[PDB]
């Protein structure tokens, strides 16, 4: 039952510090080597180094002097810590074992300056309001938030078939995302369909009707 | 530092055929290069150490064979779990390397994409915002080419894109395109298009509409 | 067993040690010669009640478990007996562990004290790897 857990800030500023804790349970830091790896955007992987049972760190030169693996034997934790971050930083980050074979869970951080924005949310519908064919697709813009994540069901979940939800894209420092629904034509506009998102960074609920 | 260069960049297989994956380093690296696999929303999974060692717990189709700069990882008839992305990775010198990556996907019958294209809602452009939406859902291949066009003109500035991964339910690819502009520069012009272009046709699916009608 | 010199040196070669983190074939070869004389099964008895084994003398209180150690830490992840086998594969597994600690090859008293620092390439020589 070994078991690596991150935790750290989930969201750091442009050349603020990036921190992360690896706890390790069912076994004890001074028994391996510990990594830390992270997983950018498209994903690609870099592994940015790793702390020996003696102590010694080896970083990856392509982070320069920004980062710091340090250990706690007491606690049975190590820590990575990545300061003067930039929106490049933003990743899902691993620590494990040297072996491979512990994984932590992945956090991803997110470096912006972005504050706390609630989304706008817009119906998407045909053009001319007019359905053409057996079947009829609708839609809900959620654009402008901040940060992740958001919620998004329609008709309150009641309308749970042939449902598109896309993953948010930045869009001007913001998250957008974009979510279709396909029915029948004989289902819409004879019946509301509904979309419900929350976002609750922001505290907030909005219901949009196509 | 050493490059690990993996091909192909994506493939597809009929689970239950065989495959082999490659990796390919600058330089020598001896025996020293690993392979991890790892699944959506899921940490990496060791496989193969040392080019060829099995880890104890890893099923048996997995297999490392290579040396030196030339490494490929077979998979003895690929399972439904096994598909995701592939990674290779050496140790052999300080900074350790991952290659690019091979992606694992699901084999199944082309399948054109179901565009619909949206106008900017009232609520946006009272705002001030102005965003035309186009889905392009269940389609495979993957391979798409959507390109927007305004009045005729083809336009690239504004546009994001945003894909979905494989289907669960029938192993098919969604993709969502959005067009944004000001509310100003909306109101200027007159035909929005959305051009899809999609194996399964030579002619690209085309949804449109004009502000001059409805 | 007992690795003739070139045997194992083309044993450790396919094993990846030729060039691993810095360090070339022959200061493998040259540290298994004077750690064990190419033995797979020599083993050392501590004071500290701990135990070297195999071809590369790896302790029992840092690197391996063989279940009575005080104080184990097993860093390599394996049982001694594994550092005993006629396959080298565990011993060079767990060397490589070892050098990857921040004192390089350090760590075998014996490469310190007669290989570092000697033309290491003599111990290939000759072979045909």
């Amino acid at each position: 039952e070994v078991q690596l857990q991150e935790s750290g800030p989930s969201l750091v500023k442009p050349s603020q510090t990036l921190s992360l804790t690896c706890s390790v349970t069912g076994d004890s830091i001074i028994r391996d080597y510990w990594s830390w790896i992270r997983k950018f955007p498209g994903n690609k992987l870099e592994y940015m180094g790793y702390i020996s049972f003696s102590g010694n760190t080896f970083y990856h030169p392509s982070l320069k002097s920004r980062i710091s693996i340090t250990r706690d034997t007491s606690k049975n934790q190590h820590y990575l810590q990545l300061s003067s971050v930039t929106t490049e930083d933003t990743a899902t980050y691993y620590c494990a074992n040297w072996d491979g074979t512990y994984w932590g869970e992945g956090t991803l951080v997110t470096v912006s300056a972005a504050k706390t924005t609630a989304p706008s949310v817009y119906p998407l519908a045909p053009v001319c309001g007019d359905t053409t064919g057996s079947s009829v697709t609708l839609g809900c813009l959620v654009k402008g938030y901040f940060p992740e994540p958001v919620t998004l069901t329609w008709n309150s979940g009641s309308l749970s078939s042939g449902v598109h939800t896309f993953p948010a894209v930045l869009q001007s420092d913001l998250y957008t995302l974009s979510s279709s629904v396909t029915v029948t034509s004989s289902t819409w506009p004879s019946q509301s369909i509904t979309c419900n998102v929350a976002h609750p960074a922001s505290s907030t609920a909005v219901d949009k009707k196509i | 530092d050493i490059v690990l260069t993996q091909s192909p960049a994506t493939l597809s297989v009929t689970p239950g055929d065989s495959v082999s994956l490659s990796c390919r380093a600058s330089q020598s690296i001896s025996n020293n290069l690993h392979w991890y696999q790892q699944k959506s929303h899921e940490s990496p999974r060791l496989l193969i150490k040392y080019a060829s060692q099995s880890i104890s717990g890893i099923p048996s189709r997995f297999s490392g064979s290579g040396s030196g700069t030339d490494f490929t990882l077979s998979i003895n008839s690929v399972e439904t779990e096994d598909f995701g992305m592939y990674f290779c990775q050496q140790s052999n010198s300080w900074p350790y390397t991952f290659g690019g990556g091979t992606k694992l996907e699901i084999k199944r019958a082309d399948a054109a994409p179901t565009v619909s294209i949206f106008p900017p809602s009232s609520e946006q452009l009272t705002s001030g915002g102005a965003s035309v939406v186009c889905f392009l859902n269940n389609f495979y291949p993957k391979d798409i080419n959507v390109k927007w066009k305004i009045d005729g003109s083809e336009r690239q500035n504004g546009v994001l894109n945003s894909w979905t991964d494989q289907d669960s339910k029938d192993s098919t690819y969604s993709m969502s395109s959005t067009l944004t502009l000001t509310k100003d520069e909306y109101e200027r012009h007159n035909s929005y298009t959305c051009e899809a272009t999609h194996k399964t046709s030579t002619s690209p699916i085309v949804k449109s509409f004009n502000r001059n009608e409805c | 067993k007992v690795f003739g010199r070139c045997e194992l040196a083309a044993a450790m070669k396919r094993h990846g040690l030729d060039n691993y983190r810095g360090y070339s074939l022959g200061n493998w070869v040259c540290a298994a010669k004077f750690e064990s004389n190419f033995n797979t099964q020599a083993t050392n008895r501590n004071t500290d009640g701990s135990t070297d084994y195999g071809i590369l003398q790896i302790n029992s209180a840092w690197w391996c478990n063989d279940g009575r150690t005080p104080g184990s830490r097993n860093l390599c992840n394996i049982p001694c007996s594994a550092l005993l086998s006629s396959d080298i594969t565990a011993s060079v597994n767990c060397a490589k562990k070892i050098v990857s600690d921040g004192n390089g090859m350090n760590a075998w008293v014996a490469w310190r004290n007669r290989c570092k620092g000697t033309d290491v390439q003599a111990w290939i020589r000759g072979c045909r790897l």
